[PDB]
């Protein structure tokens, strides 16, 4: 039967304005395998975005994590867009990041 | 622990996609090219101590699944199967041997000892798709000698050339932000943990020597260059977030736990 992605966005080391970085998004649990999954930058479609073989758990349902390599300033804002049969809209889960304390 | 996964889709009678890939424990190793119908190393271990028998197992799994695809497009109205569809199949083994496969996501037939078994909840659909499988006895012969007795020499030739890869020690690097922040009145307090190989990891938000018990520890996820990354989440009342720490304990480490304080512009201080 069909079942809905599980959308999860980390990156690779913590969050340095300035400092090269990697930030990914592992889709998983779905089905069937067609998907589409967008990595963005302050809503605009990151180009040449890697992403792993298509591979299955036990339960059959598939998962991929698409990556890029990323620096990362104050104002940038993260997230990945993801569109399956399942959803009635494409599902945004943004990249969680700290940026301090607010008040200097 | 070897198995290899197998991703056929059907979209119609005249367009598919195939993606295949092998795998040691949890490490991909290898990845079937449609356009070349060669088998690629991913890693140079990969080819075993296997030099060249590689031809041999190329142009095999390339007739078998030439037979598979014109043979589901042959049987597809007789077994019931509407496009678009999806067939998956994994095949390993460790002591242990496995071949299953799936229709739509789920269980449908499986290889057991010398032939192909139908899920009884699959109905009569595997059992009459297990006839076509089971059509040449020789085939599931050969099917047997790939799982009982190819199989443990390919682990032979794989574990031994890249067992420096499956045990190797690296360590973890943490951090601390703030989370989505459920509730009012309350703060979500995310320790997390990146970098660390092998996958086995501890992670407990700490008050002093006693955990947590409400730390929610994520689902471990993968890294591209081949590690691992974990968040554990605490849920606090904005009051009572003081004197807490998250603590790591990796293999790596050798008791060296990493421990990270909630503080400075965390909490925020003055
Ligand atoms: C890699 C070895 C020696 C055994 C693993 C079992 C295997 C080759 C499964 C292939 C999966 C598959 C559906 C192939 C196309 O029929």
């Amino acid at each position: 039967i069909q079942r809905t992605p599980k959308i999860q966005v980390y990156s690779r080391h913590p969050a340095e304005n300035g400092k090269s970085n990697f930030l990914n998004c592992y889709v998983s649990g779905f089905h069937p395998s067609d998907i589409e999954v967008d990595l963005l930058k302050n809503g605009e479609r990151i180009e040449k975005v890697e992403h792993s073989d298509l591979s299955f758990s036990k339960d059959w349902s598939f998962y991929l994590l698409y990556y890029t390599e990323f620096t990362p300033t104050e104002k940038d804002e993260y997230a990945c867009r993801v569109n399956h049969v399942t959803l009635s809209q494409p599902k945004i889960v943004k990249w969680d990041r700290d940026m301090g304390s607010l008040v200097p | 622990s070897f198995h290899v996964i197998w991703i056929a889709s059907f979209y119609n009678h005249s367009w598919k996609q195939n993606l295949v890939s092998g795998w040691l424990s949890d490490l991909q190793t290898h990845t079937w090219d449609s356009n070349s119908s060669t088998i690629v190393f991913l890693w140079p271990w990969s080819r075993g101590n296997f030099s060249n028998e590689w031809k041999e197992l190329e142009t095999l799994f390339r007739i078998r699944t030439i037979r598979s695809f014109e043979g589901i497009r042959r049987y597809a109205h007789e077994l019931q199967f509407e496009y678009p569809f999806e067939i998956q199949v994994t095949g390993g083994c460790e002591s242990g041997s496995f071949l299953q496969l799936a229709y739509q996501g789920s269980d449908f037939v499986s290889f057991q000892n010398n032939s192909w078994l139908p899920y009884p909840v699959a109905g009569n659909m595997a059992k009459h798709f297990c006839k076509v499988l089971n059509q040449n006895q020789h085939e599931n012969d050969i099917t047997h000698n790939l799982l009982s007795d190819t199989c443990p020499r390919f682990i032979l030739g794989l574990l031994d050339a890249g067992k420096a890869h499956l045990q190797r020690q690296v360590k973890p690097e943490a951090w601390l932000s703030h989370g989505p922040s459920p509730g009012p009145g309350h703060l979500q307090l995310v320790c997390h943990v990146s970098g660390f190989y092998p996958k086995p990891v501890w992670v407990m938000w700490m008050r002093g020597e006693q955990e947590q018990q409400g730390t929610q520890r994520g689902d471990i996820l993968p890294s591209a260059d081949g590690t691992w990354y974990l968040r554990a989440t605490l849920e606090v009342a904005a009051g009572e977030a003081a004197d807490l720490s998250c603590r790591v304990k990796h293999s790596s480490l050798e008791g060296q736990d990493i421990v990270l304080y909630w503080e400075g512009s965390l909490v925020p201080r003055g």
